[PDB]
């Protein structure tokens, strides 16, 4: 599924995520823009052989795991595929742990380089929320 | 955590040393190690990172094809092979981790060329002197 902005935005504020250790919805909305352009499906494999997986791109040699990521911590007890569920809920509780485990919402990539900073709050204005 | 590092000293140009790193008191990672060194007069700079458990590898463009960089079985612990010495490459050279477990896939070299950023571990800095 490919999420409309502030479709997924709602779906996120139903799961917790706004002001979840303090970071507001618009955080979590636009890290997942850059991070995956709100496809459900989305997977990029990364030259070490992992892939980055779902809404959220989670990574397969420390988050999930996929079964062909030899190392695989599995941090989030998961499998990997468990995350291209058009719910996003297996997504967020891993997210959600990623966040709480003192990461901060640095452990996003996409979020460091298109979100940190910036007027996150224009992310989710204008949606019936 | 604390990051242990050894090697180093003094060697005539074109000679070879090897430096190693052992970052102790992790629970998981880190998720980067790599060098920098600091050279009289100079700019900090970053020589080599690798991305623990996956391996892969970065250098600065000064010492690409001389240095090399790896890890020694997940043990947490890097080294760095430094060939072709020059008395260029004498300065004070620091290991350092990044204790951040990313989300999505991150490069390790990134932060490495761009101020150490994400780099929150130090270790004590160690002499290296290349002589005529």
């Amino acid at each position: 599924k490919v999420f409309g902005r502030c479709e997924l935005a709602a779906a996120m504020k139903r799961h917790g995520l706004d002001n979840y250790r303090g970071y507001s919805l618009g955080n979590w909305v636009c890290a997942a823009k850059f991070e995956s352009n709100f496809n459900t499906q989305a997977t990029n494999r990364n030259t070490d052989g992992s892939t980055d997986y779902g809404i959220l791109q989670i990574n397969s040699r420390w988050w999930c795991n996929d079964g062909r990521t030899p190392g695989s911590r599995n941090l989030c007890n998961i499998p990997c595929s468990a995350l291209l569920s058009s719910d996003i809920t297996a997504s967020v509780n891993c997210a959600k742990k990623i966040v709480s485990d003192g990461n901060g919402m640095n452990a996003w990539v996409a979020w460091r380089n298109r979100c940190k900073g910036t007027d996150v709050q224009a992310w989710i204005r204008g949606c019936r929320l | 955590v604390q990051l242990q590092a050894s090697g180093g000293g003094s060697v005539q140009a074109g000679g070879s040393l090897r430096l190693s790193c052992a970052a102790s008191g992790y629970t998981i990672g880190p998720y980067c190690m790599g060098w920098f060194r600091q050279a009289p007069g100079k700019e900090r700079e970053g020589v080599a990172a690798i991305n623990m458990g996956g391996g892969i590898t970065y250098y600065a463009d000064s010492v690409k094809g001389r240095f090399t960089i790896s890890q020694d079985n997940a043990k947490n612990t890097v080294y760095l092979l430094m060939n072709s010495l020059e008395p260029e490459d004498t300065a004070i050279y620091y290991c350092a981790a990044d204790s951040t477990i990313y989300a999505s896939y991150y490069e390790c070299g990134h932060g490495l060329s761009t101020g150490g950023y994400g780099y929150d571990s130090w270790g004590q800095g160690t002499q290296v002197t290349v002589s005529s």
